[PDB]
RNA sequence: UUAAAGUUGCUGCAGUUAAAAAGCUCGUAGUUGGAUCUCUCUCGGCCGAAGCGUUUACUUUGAAAAAA
């Protein structure tokens, strides 16, 4: 049955950068989608996304740009603290200069780099490159 | 005519109370007026030179409010320039529960008291002889929201004008920004 | 995907959209609720008044109309079973199973078929005492089933 | 493929679908209004139903229940709700 | 591909597909760069300018070489809307 | 012909597609080709949409017309309906033919004696010369091909949908691709009809 | 004895044919679970007490953590 909501809605737009597509459906959606999804449209990887309201669960209509390589999701969320982040960022991202750690602290749903300035710790959503 | 929950009446709703009081010597409304009330009123601005006042009513007495409404927004659009008026209850806002909070929520909130399950019935009744039939919530690239909803083909012709107004009143009364449509089909 | 089967089936209702009741129903609330007492003082099910009203009196929703569902129409009036409907129907299925099978013994299908009857109800059973619809010493004895229905 | 408007399907796309795979689900029946001849009555009558429809008047059948769809019976005759 | 001092660090850069932003590799033979050229406003006889679209060998390899193309040729208003 | 009325399709030119048949596609349909058709009537027969297929004469001409040299556009056909109408194109046009036999490795095997090195490919039956397409793409060749409903579109480029069974619908679309590619070039305009009459291009059965 | 050993694998292995998926199914414990909800009262000099709110996990700070 459909553990993890956030981890098959990451790999529906992940199996659609492989195939070529300029959109995704993403059903169903919970608003830890919709946080995760506006950190990747901030830093330019996906572009503008339509929230298709049914009365049950929406669906999200994602249009995608040809920027993303990788999306992907950590699951169990394990508990980051900032003085372990440093390896969290050289176990899952490909360099130094881009790619994002994306973890749901107490100030938000936010990156690795806005979670070092606001000085916060959380748990581990996923990363995209 | 007017209640207002604090008998803190205004020179605005006034003219709105003198105006349904007609209503009770002129129309076939005579048995309807006489049970109901009104419980604010604000007249306000949209469109750049449009002016437009909505009209607040008690919710149990809303959808008695709903059979006279058509014949209500012609007699009171008749009597003044053009200046839209809409019908939306009287809806309190409970705020989420933090984790400090005092000693009267011994009883939790309803979540009809909800600024999720608010903020969609004013929608509901704001636009009222026309239903909504869908919605589709757009983000921007700045993160910005813009609600698109959509609304009956059948009636059209009589609220389709008042759509300019429709956005400024939701502007004002709840913060975010609508567009509305009239599709084709289902 | 189906509990006790293997089959992967899609097959239900599709509720529409518009939530409201639509113009031409000319039965207020206190009306329908009238209709369900009439209906269950007949002796039928929860989910046998919703269908009776659908087909004949046009009443798409009850929940709808008149803004609570069916089961708390009755709970709230009085006209309630004590063992809800579905419990009931596996009950009094698991019954026409067990006696079938004295009669024939050998049926080694329904003696598998019974045990999926069996570990449904259970799987309710510990729903209904955490929910609190059921007090919390009920339990399926094998042979107090005839009295229960 | 590869560019599709997953935003606005056309409404032959619409109708082809489950309706449960659409992309809002709409339901496909219906509310009819069944006029039997014999009578003068009007009784609203739900498109796929069950169990038989009965006349309140002439207490005669309106509609027989069959797999999917409810058939009506010969000389009744009925107007689509909206 | 660029330092600090703002000079460029790079062989070359290489030039991505106009169809899905992919970027077209060094050794990738099976790529296309197709110029399509524009013609006179009034009298329809070649201008000398041309539209340069570039399809990268995974999509030509899909088939999905002329239905890219083609709405690119529809993006720069070049074929006939519908 | 981009919302322009110089490049329209006139009257005359819808007679003689449909005199032809350029408009009757197959009895099967590629899922990739599902753009350009009309309908399925009764008998199986799809008929191709005819605005779908002026507009993409029209973008393939100027795919031709965009190549400076005449002689860098190859032209190829291996069935015998299209080997007097390549012969007949490449000699007003000025492209290079390859009618008949494609011995492979024309295109890689710079050692042979048949080695060319075009601009532009432009075939005339993606399942019947294959050859040339998958040739194509070892040596970054963009690819029209005059394409049937049933007839894939790998390798291809801009694939006009016509009807390139009967012979008579060959030598027609041979004959509009060699009338826009001249008239969108410097040659004579599109005031009078052209003199050169397309059943110049048809295939003569003995 | 440690690395080499991603040949013990949490990171991070394998299980058609190389070693390997229980004959099949039910099932208690374990493990994992779909959408959804935007700080105030009695006192002292407006600023401190006292209470919280349903309880926690998480995170950040603090103080306490023998020397070598």
């Amino acid at each position: 049955v459909r553990m993890n909501v956030l981890a098959d809605a990451l790999k529906s737009i992940n199996n659609a950068e492989k195939r070529g597509k300029r959109q995704v459906l993403i059903r169903p959606c919970s608003k830890v989608i919709v946080r995760f999804l506006t950190v990747m449209m901030k830093h330019g990887y996906i572009g503008e996304f339509e929230i298709i309201d049914d009365h049950r669960a929406g669906k999200i209509v994602v249009n995608l740009t040809g920027r993303l390589n990788k999306c992907g999701v950590i699951s169990p969320r394990f508990d980051v603290q900032l003085k372990d982040l440093e390896k969290w960022q050289n176990n899952l991202l490909p360099s130094r200069q881009f790619g994002f750690i994306v973890l749901t602290t107490s100030a938000g749903i936010m990156d690795h780099e806005e979670a070092r300035r606001k000085h916060t710790g959380g748990k581990i959503l996923g990363f995209f490159f | 005519i007017v209640k207002p929950n604090g008998e803190k009446p205004d020179e605005f709703e006034s003219g709105i109370s003198q105006a349904l009081l007609e209503l009770e010597m002129n129309s076939d409304l005579k048995a309807q007026l006489r049970e109901l009330n009104i419980t604010a009123a604000k007249e306000i601005e949209v469109g750049g030179g449009r002016k437009a006042i909505i009209i607040f009513v008690p919710v149990p007495q809303l959808k008695s409010f709903q059979k006279i409404q058509v014949r209500l927004v012609r007699e009171l659009e008749k009597k003044f320039s053009g200046k839209h008026v809409v019908f939306i209850a009287q809806r309190r806002i409970l705020p989420k529960p933090t984790r400090k909070s005092r000693t009267k929520n011994k009883q939790k909130r309803p979540r009809s008291r909800t600024l999720t399950a608010v903020h969609d019935a004013i929608l509901e009744d704001l636009v009222f002889p026309s239903e909504i039939v869908g919605k589709r919530i757009r983000v921007k690239l700045d993160g910005s929201r813009l609600i698109k909803v959509h609304l009956d083909k059948a009636q059209q012709n009589n609220v389709e004008h008042k759509v300019e107004t429709f956005s400024g009143v939701y502007k004002k009364l709840t913060g975010k920004d609508v567009n509305f449509e009239f599709p084709e089909f289902q | 995907g189906r509990m006790h089967a293997p089959g992967k089936g899609l097959s239900q209702s599709a509720l529409p959209y518009r939530r409201s009741v639509p113009t031409w129903l000319k039965l207020t609330s206190d009306d329908v609720k009238e209709q369900i007492y009439k209906l269950a003082k007949k002796g039928l099910t929860p989910s046998q008044i919703g269908v009776i009203l659908r087909d004949s009196h046009g009443v798409a929703q009850v929940r709808f109309v008149t803004g609570n569902k069916i089961l708390r129409i009755l709970k709230s009036k009085g006209l309630a079973p004590d063992l809800p409907e579905d419990l009931y129907h596996l009950i009094k299925k698991a019954v026409a199973v067990r006696k079938h099978l004295e009669r024939n013994r050998k049926d080694k299908d329904a003696k598998f078929r019974l045990i999926l009857i069996e570990s449904r109800i259970h799987r309710l059973a510990r729903y209904y005492k955490t929910k609190r619809v059921l007090p919390p010493n009920w339990k399926y004895e094998s042979s107090t089933a005839s009295a229960l229905v | 493929p590869l560019a599709k408007d997953l935003l606005h399907p056309s409404p032959e796309e619409e109708k082809r679908k489950h309706k449960k795979k659409r992309l809002v689900q709409s339901p496909n029946s219906y509310f009819m209004d069944v006029k039997c001849p014999g009578c003068y009555k009007i009784t609203t009558v739900f498109s796929h139903a069950q169990t038989v429809v009965l006349c309140v008047g002439c207490s005669t059948v309106l509609c027989q229940p069959t797999g999917g769809k409810a058939r009506l019976t010969e000389g009744c005759s009925f107007r689509r709700k909206q | 591909m660029q330092n600090d001092a703002g000079e460029f660090v790079d062989l070359y850069v290489p030039r991505k597909c106009s169809a899905s932003n992919r970027i077209i590799g060094a050794k990738d033979h099976a790529s296309i760069q197709m110029n399509v050229a524009e013609v006179d406003k009034v009298t329809g006889r070649f201008n000398g300018q041309f539209k340069t679209y570039a399809i990268c060998g995974a999509i030509r390899r899909m088939g999905e070489s002329d239905d890219s193309i083609l709405r690119l040729a529809k993006a720069d208003g070049i074929v006939s809307k519908n | 012909s981009g919302a322009l009325d110089v490049l329209q399709m006139k009257e005359e030119d819808v007679l003689k597609f449909l005199a032809a048949g350029t408009h009757l596609g197959g009895t099967n349909l590629d899922f990739q080709m599902e753009q350009y058709i009309y309908k399925r009537k009764s008998d199986g027969i799809y008929i191709i949409n005819l605005k779908r297929t002026w507009e993409k004469l029209l973008l393939a001409a100027r795919a031709i017309v965009a190549i400076e040299n005449p002689a860098d556009v190859s032209v190829i056909s291996s069935r015998n309906t299209g080997q007097r109408a390549v012969l007949k194109f490449a000699a007003a046009t000025g492209a290079t033919p390859i009618a008949g036999r494609f011995t492979p490795g024309t295109f890689t095997n710079q050692i042979q004696a048949a080695f060319r090195e075009p601009r532009l490919l432009v075939v005339t039956d993606p399942r019947a010369d294959h050859q040339p397409l998958t040739e194509a793409s070892y040596v970054n060749l963009p690819t029209i091909a005059l394409c049937n409903t049933d007839s894939p579109l790998r390798y291809v480029d801009i694939a006009i949908p016509c009807n390139n069974k009967g012979a008579h619908s060959v030598g027609l679309m041979w004959w509009m691709l060699a009338r826009e590619v001249l008239r969108m070039r410097g040659t004579i305009s599109r005031e009078h009809p052209w003199e050169v009459m397309p059943d110049l291009y048809f295939y003569r059965d003995p």
